[PDB]
RNA sequence: GGUACACGAAAAACCUUACCUAGACUUGACAUCCUUGGCAAAGUUAUGGAAACAUAAUGCCGAGUGACAGGU
RNA sequence: UUGUCUAGCGAGACUGCUAAUGCAAAUUGGAGGAAGGAAGGGAUGACGUCAAAUCAUCAUGCCCCUUAUGUCUAGGGCUGCAAACGUGCUACAAUGGCCAAUACAAACAGUCGCCAGCUUGUAAAAGUGAGCAAAUCUGUAAAGUUGGUCUCAGUUCGGAUUGAGGGCUGCAAUUCGUCCUCAUGAAGUCGGAAUCACUAGUAAUCGCGAAUCAGCUAUGUCGCGGUGAAUACGUUCUCG
């Protein structure tokens, strides 16, 4: 059950607390950052293929 | 286990793939999650255009994706009839308001690129071609146009069951370790009738030497 | 607490509570909010409440005031240890 | 006559300004005493001890502004600070100054704290 | 009801040890009394004790409290009550892990055997 | 005149680029503008996020990347509307975000 | 295995001027404040000019000679049941083990105060009783006893 | 087992949630193609209901059709 | 009582020079010098092993379901409970308990948020209401120092458990949040076989910030700075 997961995470909530964050592209409801709306290891995979604008190698 | 060559390097030797922002996270999610559509449109919908990449540039409403192909017609279509259409479902993808005004641009020895060279392999081996003189003929046409040491690995269905047969190849100078190395990498999924395989392409492009920052 | 009308209910359950009350005051009525706490006005009736799988009776009565409708509805069983 | 200089010990900075005055030096660092400051400890001893293989507080004023880091790095800072004073006042002192090692700005700095260990060294517990 | 309040110490705490007097209002006590912090519990005059014996008793009474908390167990417990339920078997009532944890109350321990691991 | 004290607050997520923008502005003001204080390094706002590499549980490795931000300031005493005009037409890179008075 | 270790410098304390006294304001120390032990240890100083008035420098290095060990003990077996082996020990690490001793038996008595308790430690270890010259002497009477092991050993 | 146990999960009162009970639904919550079009899409208020929801009304969207969609 | 400082560029350190000994790499010593002989650290992890882990990120062949293993909804349960283990926190007290004055960071974050200051409130907080898209404004450092009390004991340590009254978010706090105040004060006075961590600004230890998130006994994690150690004689044994 993931799909019906994304139609419903799009839908407006009956209740401001109702909804909750999500990413975009998979529906993996964990660890999503909200700065980016993108999953933890999404974030990573679009990272190392770089469309994040600003993305380095931490040396900190 | 070891990290992607691309991003050790990437931001530091290689400039950005999209280079925009917005208002602070409020909707840069939404910029993000829209042209990576549009990359992942370009890269899947025309395999016969073999786009090496995209470039992504938003500021405030506008758009213009840089594209460089090695087959530009195709894109541009007969009497531009597909420039339009493609241009179209970017826009539905994008949005109404927001201008798009694409560029199409040949890009100079393309077979140096992992990107195209990768597809190549990915469609070679979905065609059930023996993987072994397909990974030899590619090598030697990108070995010849003048670049240094490659390296091809695939894994997968080679044919059959028992995947733990994996060949991999290596053609002379590619200096992972070496972060002043130019060096490129691509992967693609060749969805072959048994399963998923995975090539990966590594090109050495020369050195780069007093590149100072990226380009 | 809620600090502010603090006794608190669904705000829907008090319609039928308040008409049965003054409609001969049936007892067996299927309630599922567990959510709600009880007004003084709440004691003489019973209700059905659902703790997961079935409808469970509870007397309300004027000894106690204030505590939870649901806490009356044990959801969880006991122990029930084996030997091993 | 006065005279520079600078420390910088533990993310904490330190400017200097010595003069020769009428007194033994008058210390006053920050417009207040060293006393009342930094507790009496051996950090209050540490800053004329560059002195004491010196013209020990013979007539050398203190003007000492300090900011950053906690005191210990401040006491650092200063020290640094004054003995490089003292060799831009004369360089017959690199000699003598530089043989006890109180220059060259010893640099022990917290480290960096490294993701798996608790505090950059510490790992969690070993369990079999 | 003066309780074995002994001596060599100063009366703020001698206060406390009748049976429902912490220290916070034992000081509310110290200060609306009139009596000075610092001096021990010898050398106190008579007139302090009464003064101290009347305020207690505008309080809630000490012994009586043990009375008062047995009295809302038992209100608790005769309506049926999960939270009366859950106290009756001496074990945590305000959400405790009971899994592992939660021993303070459920005794010192009482091992039994596992699984015939093999 | 009717308008002085332009502060123009230039903001990237790159430096080089940043620096680029900056000498080309510092450049091109060098004209008919005068009075024009240099460049203003500004503390470089930064932060780093922190990601487990694995799939599954494997906590023990995590790596991190950072969105390093760079900041410069200018300040324009005056503006001389004429140099407004050749202001209307610098065309700066989408990586560098202005923000003025 | 490894090579030798250098080891980092410690400084004389310039105003009761002996480096001993800055190893006993460091064995001292716990949690890493120098405040805390240093006030303990200069009360303890003030302590020694009042009662039993002498020269602290001088009951301290008389401490410190009564308390010092002669010969260390090494651990090298063959088989079960182990065997112990006396060796020579360099002066720098039989004074730091005499401060440890000292440090670790101070705070283990009565007179619940740090201050006298130390204060009587120190008192102890210079007139020599039981607290301390105690375990150095059962120390050295372990050895000698098995020298024959420590004659033929490596 | 080291290489699992403040781990997946960088946060479960509802949702999350994948489980159970119960209520309901079925080219379906969501997608394309075939045929047919151009105005409602959501949200709001009574109404029975605990709520999906059936209502009655305000303000890209529809209707019939199989490959199927979907499966934590 | 100003060139601090920040961030850009450049220099600096390259066995550069000298001494020895060596064929030569190189080794050690000295001078200069901030740093000298891979300066401290990070990023970077070969071929492969463990049919190691992940079909529950994703994609994924094959198999199975389809008026149901799919869809929506209310309640519960993921927080149980005779028990055991693992990782943490508080401790088991005078190096300390408590009270009053008291100064010292760095980094990060913040306009539906940070919240200044003020008022009410034993308090959770509530209200007023600036400034702040930010080196401006805000997000009071704690240790530490001074003074005083406490005087060694299940205690003026210790805080669980439990009862009540308040507060906040959230429609909503019984499973199933959290904070404050009042009420009691378990057990524990250093711990068995055995084990773990660490070669310096490290351990220990004091605090501070951020993330997911409206709420979260996160004591978790990811980071920042404060104070601030011992020893390496040596490889016989032990681990690899
Ligand atoms: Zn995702």
């Amino acid at each position: 059950a993931k799909k019906s997961l994304k139609v419903k995470q799009t839908r407006i909530p009956k209740f401001a607390v109702r909804a909750y964050t999500r990413c975009q592209r998979c529906g993996r409801a964990r660890a999503v950052l909200s700065h980016f709306g993108v999953c933890r290891l999404c974030f990573r995979e679009l990272a190392y293929a770089g469309a994040i604008p600003g993305v380095k190698k931490a040396s900190w | 286990q070891k990290v992607n060559s691309n991003g050790l390097r990437f931001g530091i030797n290689k400039n950005w793939i999209s280079r925009w922002t917005a208002n602070s996270h409020a909707q840069t999610a939404k910029w993000l999650i829209e042209d990576e559509k549009i990359r992942n449109l370009f890269f899947v919908n025309y395999r016969n255009a073999q786009v090496s990449n995209v470039e992504i540039e938003r500021t405030q409403a506008t758009v213009d994706v840089f594209v460089y192909a090695a087959q530009p017609a195709f894109l541009i279509g007969s009497e531009n009839k597909n420039i339009q259409k493609i241009t179209k479902q970017i826009k539905q993808i994008i949005g109404r308001t927001t201008n798009l005004d694409l560029t199409i641009n040949e890009i100079g020895s393309p077979m140096l690129s992992a990107r195209i060279i990768a597809r190549d392999l990915a469609n070679a081996i979905e065609a059930r071609v023996p993987l072994r003189t397909a990974m030899r003929q590619s090598l030697i046409k990108v070995l010849k146009a003048g670049a240094n040491g490659i390296k091809v690995l695939v894994s997968g269905r080679l044919n059959g069951a028992e995947i733990a047969r994996d060949k991999m190849y290596i053609e002379g100078n590619m200096p992972l370790s070496t972060l002043r190395a130019d060096i490129d990498y691509a992967l693609e999924k060749a969805q072959t009738t048994y399963g998923v395989i995975g090539v990966k392409v590594w090109i050495n492009r020369g050195m780069i030497y007093t590149k100072g920052l990226n380009r | 607490r809620s600090a502010k009308k603090g006794a608190f209910v669904d705000a829907h359950l008090l319609k039928k509570v308040i008409d049965m009350n003054k409609q001969e005051k049936k007892r067996p009525i299927k309630t599922w909010s567990r959510r709600s706490t009880i007004f003084p006005e709440f004691v003489g009736n019973t209700f059905a409440v659902h703790n997961g799988k079935t409808f469970i009776n509870v007397y309300v009565t004027d000894d106690m005031v204030g505590h939870k409708l649901g806490e009356f509805s044990p959801t969880r069983n006991f122990k029930q240890h084996t030997a091993n | 006559q006065s005279y520079y200089g600078l420390g910088r010990r533990k993310s904490s900075s330190a400017k200097v300004y010595l003069t020769p005055t009428q007194d033994k030096g008058k210390i006053t660092v920050n417009r207040r005493d060293p006393s009342e400051y930094f507790p009496n400890k051996l950090v209050i001893q540490d800053m004329e001890q560059p002195l004491d293989l010196t013209d020990l507080k013979k007539n050398f004023d203190i003007n000492v502004v300090v900011k950053g880091g906690g005191f210990t790095g401040q006491a650092g800072a200063i020290r640094l600070g004054i003995v490089r004073a003292l060799l831009q006042f004369n360089p017959e002192l690199k000699k003598i100054l530089k043989s006890k090692k109180l220059t060259t700005r010893d640099k022990r700095v917290k480290e960096r704290k490294k993701f798996g260990l608790y505090g950059a060294r510490r790992a969690p517990q070993f369990t079999k | 009801l003066g309780i074995d309040i002994p001596n060599q110490k100063r009366i703020e705490i001698a206060l406390t040890y009748i049976f429902g007097i912490g220290l916070s209002r034992s000081q509310a006590i110290l200060k609306q009394a009139n009596i000075n912090p610092d001096k021990r519990v010898k050398d106190l005059t008579e007139e302090e004790f009464v003064a101290i014996r009347n305020v207690a008793s505008a309080y809630k009474i000490e012994g009586d409290l043990r009375r008062e908390i047995a009295l809302n167990i038992k209100h608790l417990s005769e309506i049926g009550a999960w939270r009366g339920l859950r106290h009756r078997k001496n074990l945590p009532v305000r959400g405790q892990r009971t899994r592992t944890n939660a021993r303070t109350r459920k005794g010192p321990r009482k091992t039994v055997a596992n699984k015939k691991i093999e | 005149v009717k308008y002085p004290e332009l502060k123009i607050k230039l903001e990237s997520y790159d430096s080089t680029l940043l620096d680029l923008t900056t000498k080309k502005i510092v450049e091109v003001v060098k004209g008919v503008d005068v009075k024009i204080k240099g460049p203003l390094p500004l503390p470089t706002k930064k932060e780093v996020i922190t990601i487990i590499r694995s799939p599954h549980v494997d906590k023990a490795s995590r790596e991190q990347f950072e969105k390093n931000r760079h900041k410069r300031l200018m300040i324009l005493v005056d503006v001389n509307q004429g140099a407004i005009d050749s202001l209307k037409r610098i065309k700066i890179p989408v990586g560098v975000t202005l923000r003025f008075s | 295995r490894k090579n030798r270790a250098p080891k980092r410098t410690v400084l004389p304390d310039p105003v009761f001027n002996n480096t001993l006294v800055t190893r006993i304001i460091n064995v001292i120390m716990e949690d890493g404040k120098k405040g805390l032990a240093q006030r303990i240890l200069y009360g303890a100083f003030d302590l020694i000019e009042q009662r039993t008035k002498e020269k602290p420098l001088t009951v301290f290095e008389r401490a410190v000679g009564n308390v010092m060990p002669r010969l260390e003990l090494r651990v090298r077996r063959i088989a079960g049941s182990n065997y112990q082996v006396p060796t020579e020990v360099p002066q720098d690490r039989k004074i730091a083990l005499a401060l440890r001793w000292i440090a670790m038996f101070a705070r283990k008595r009565h007179e619940k105060t740090m201050l006298e308790k130390i204060a009587n430690e120190i008192i102890d270890a210079s007139n020599n009783t039981g607290a301390a010259i105690k375990k150095k002497d059962d120390t050295h009477k372990m050895a000698e006893a098995n020298k024959a092991f420590a004659h033929m050993r490596w």
